[PDB]
């Protein structure tokens, strides 16, 4: 919890060009044949994102400045990206919000959570028999007054290793509606070697969080591996973007998917 | 409203129609049936656990439940006959249903007989003021029952304590365990009670042949709250048969209106319940139990 | 009129009724002391759960607050310009021209 890693440092936050990541469904309404204009917080067309990794020197999880709501989206072999904080100070002093992926249930809490120097969740035991399930829990060490508790059906996620190229592509859009969160999310296949995947994509619900707190920042929750200072990181990445109040025209087809999008 | 002859005359203000066609009317079909459809009402909490449990708290320490996120069925409640005396403040146990708040509370503690009637909103007395104060915005119910014969020992029972003195006034559904000892002069009573110092902890003593005002009613608020979360605490609704194919009105689950239903080959994502058309009016439905 | 209305403890030639079944309509007098049922149940007439005697009288007495000393109100109907008139004012008529 409060043990630091051996090999984590900051590097400074190098950008890169995301092309046309970043369009989402505005509401749960169907429209089809039909191309619709709606503003809401999007993210730029040929906008500026974020360069992070995770390997066995960088392991970035820095707590960064929110402020609107930010795009999200990782392309991974290992399936390293387990969940996310938010909170005014990510710390007890005030209720912080939390979304972890165990590989068994989707749990979310909001509690009085104490903040940990290097919070991750751990995978052991690869020597033989590998079997690739999480072991240990390392997000907060207290909480208090846990108002809410939302915990999804139960599954069996891949955390599978695999060699080559990314081949997964996980996405989220995490926003700030006077408190209301709206936690939209897809998963996908891909085979990609660097910068970002050439494609179209838009995302769907997956929760809604009526919480009523403010945000002004987040952290990366990322998952380790050993066969807590000598814990080693697999092979993924993700990225960060902040949105804008843009408008977009959906280009909705027959059976309501979107199929292409313009930046205005 | 003679015949339509006179329509049109009433249409153009004259008493002569000349040769020709004229617009006089417009006709509409009204509805005729109401229909519900909602999702399913099941998974209702358990509120017998708190009321007919075998021992309570003690009213100092009274015990609490937390209800959130399930439905409320109160009906049990009152038509069950298992109770002996009930009372409520602005809405029935049946028409308590209809409202949908953040959580609920039961509240549940067994006093005497003459202090039933403090449990009330802006009350005053030995429970109102030091043990459960009820918010001025209270819009529950209080039930009791007589367990003369459950919670009453010969020679006073004692396993429920209750507190009797305190410096200041509760709070609404305050719980506050404290021992504080109780000064009305100006001595320090020194842990100790006596002259102007008695605690305010104390027992009860409860009997089978205490009279009517000192006997045990298992008494139970039902505290609700208003927080700045949405609600959650429903109660159960029954819905009805679809109907296909006729003007009558219609009511899902956040879709009212009226007009007429037909089979088509639109396909809603897993997510979506209504539609819109290219105006940004809505024009289609989702059934929420059937796909 | 707390000087000529008010009574040593409260004065029942003036009443008020507390609660009603449906909503009154503009200048109707109903003196009916019927039961209100505020819940599910049948009152059938008589005091009970959810059913509450609606009739209150008024609580006079030397303390009370301007808030609550009784105050004779008395409201003024009529219809403006719709007929000949029959309660004018001192406008004495003049010549015709």
């Amino acid at each position: 919890q409060c043990v630091n890693l051996t090999t984590r440092t900051q590097l400074p936050p190098a950008y890169t060009n995301s092309f046309t990541r970043g369009v989402y469904y505005p509401d749960k309404v169907f429209r089809s044949s039909v191309l619709h204009s709606t503003q809401d917080l999007f993210l730029p067309f040929f906008s500026n994102v974020t360069w992070f990794h995770a390997i066995h020197k960088r392991f970035d999880n820095p707590v960064l400045p929110f402020n609107d709501g930010v795009y999200f989206a990782s392309t991974e072999k290992s399936n390293i990206i387990r969940g996310w904080i938010f909170g005014t100070t990510l710390d007890s002093k005030t209720q912080s919000l939390l979304i972890v992926n165990n590989a068994t249930n989707v749990v979310i809490k909001v509690c009085e959570f104490q903040f940990c120097n290097d919070p991750f969740l751990g995978v052991y035991y690869h020597k033989n028999n590998k079997s690739w399930m999480e072991s240990e829990f390392r997000v907060y060490s207290s909480a208090n007054n846990c108002t809410f508790e939302y915990v999804s059906q139960p599954f069996l996620m891949d955390l599978e290793g695999k060699q080559g190229n990314f081949k997964n592509l996980r996405e989220f859009v995490f926003k700030n509606i006077d408190g209301y969160f709206k936690i939209y999310s897809k998963h996908t296949p891909i085979n990609l070697v660097r910068d970002l995947p050439q494609g179209f994509s838009a995302l769907e619900p997956l929760v809604d969080l009526p919480i009523g707190i403010n945000i002004t920042r987040f952290q990366t929750l990322l998952a380790l591996h050993r066969s807590s200072s000598g814990w080693t990181a697999g092979a993924a990445a993700y990225y960060v973007g902040y949105l804008q109040p843009r408008t977009f025209l959906l280009k909705y087809n027959e059976n309501g998917t979107i199929t292409d999008a313009v930046d205005c | 409203a003679l015949d339509p002859l006179s329509e049109t005359k009433c249409t153009l203000k004259s008493f002569t129609v000349e040769k020709g066609i004229y617009q006089t009317s417009n006709f509409r079909v009204q509805p005729t049936e109401s229909i519900v459809r909602f999702p399913n009402i099941t998974n209702l909490c358990p509120f017998g656990e708190v009321f007919n449990a075998t021992r309570f708290a003690s009213v100092y320490a009274w015990n609490r439940k937390r209800i959130s996120n399930c439905v409320a069925d109160y009906s049990v409640l009152y038509n069950s006959a298992s109770f002996s005396t009930f009372k409520c403040y602005g809405v029935s146990p049946t028409k308590l249903n209809d409202l949908c708040f953040t959580n609920v509370y039961a509240d549940s503690f067994v006093i005497r007989g003459d202090e039933v009637r403090q449990i009330a909103p802006g009350q005053t007395g030995k429970i109102a003021d030091y043990n459960y104060k009820l918010p001025d915005d209270f819009t529950g119910c209080v039930i009791a029952w007589n367990s003369n014969n459950l919670d009453s020992k010969v020679g006073g029972n004692y396993n429920y304590l209750y507190r009797l003195f305190r410096k200041s006034n509760l709070k609404p559904f305050e719980r506050d365990i404290s021992t504080e000892i109780y000064q009305a002069g100006s001595t320090p009573c020194n842990g100790v009670e006596g002259f102007n110092c008695y605690f305010p902890l104390q027992s009860y003593g409860f009997q089978p042949t205490n009279g009517v005002g000192y006997q045990p009613y298992r008494v139970v608020v039902l505290s609700f709250e208003l927080l700045h979360a949405p609600a959650t605490v429903c109660g159960p609704k029954k819905s009805t048969n679809l109907v296909k194919n006729k003007c009558v009105n219609f009511n899902f689950n956040g879709l009212t209106g009226t007009g007429v239903l037909t089979e088509s080959n639109k396909k809603f994502l897993p997510f979506q319940q209504f539609g819109r058309d290219i105006a940004d009016t809505t024009d289609a439905v989702r059934d929420p139990q059937t796909l």
